[PDB]
């Protein structure tokens, strides 16, 4: 029901995918945001290497510093989803 | 690589959507709460 | 190197409207069926 | 009307309430909390080292990794601010 628009990416395109797939399923497991937020960082971490970083929410605003090819900002229904590597 | 970035979210569109649709629903409810007992009370 | 998180004190007003909207849809729902049962058996 | 609740800290005590200056300043600045975030950021890149992030708002959560003695998380006001470093 709670379909996915990205508001910004610098990141691949499997990569993208790749989030909105994550979020995905950790909001079937968990309600809270902190919960949500720690489930991605930690698959992202496994699979393409520390460190990553992982803000979710909606009420929030931010500004971060990323490497190349790791960004993406994107809400999945009415919660903002920031996840990027730093580190 | 370094890019410096900042985001912000924009949420609150479509509150009085809701908050009206609850003012409706909650009085939808009572009313036909009423019915439910007034026909109880016959069958 | 440390990982941790926060949450902030739970929550949107948001979230409060779209939850009750969701118990009201429910409960009214229920309700109907109920007064379409009484109005079946008059 | 907004007066300094830290909720969690790693970090020194001058550094802490240095936080709670700019976050403070960038709030008479600002009213957007992406703008807030930013002057924070930066203003602890400048006389820290890089590289800091820095997410403001009310209603989120998140995962983080930081270094040692460098994060901080606290309210200014109904405002939840959270500022650590990692690169």
């Amino acid at each position: 029901d709670r379909k996915a628009v990205i508001k910004n990416a610098d990141m691949s395109e499997d990569m993208q995918q790749d989030a909105v797939d994550c979020a995905t399923q950790a909001m079937e497991k968990y309600n809270i945001e902190k919960d949500i937020a720690a489930y991605i960082k930690k698959e992202f971490d496994k699979k393409y290497n520390p460190t990553w970083h992982c803000i979710v929410g909606r009420n929030f605003g931010s500004y971060v510093t990323h490497e190349t090819k790791h960004f993406i900002y994107f809400y999945l229904g009415q919660v903002a989803i920031l996840l990027f590597k730093s580190g | 690589g370094s890019v410096s970035r900042g985001t912000q979210t924009e949420g609150g569109s479509g509150m009085k959507q809701l908050e009206d649709k609850v003012e409706e629903l909650l009085s939808k409810n009572y009313h036909l709460e009423n019915e439910v007992a007034r026909l109880k009370k016959l069958v």
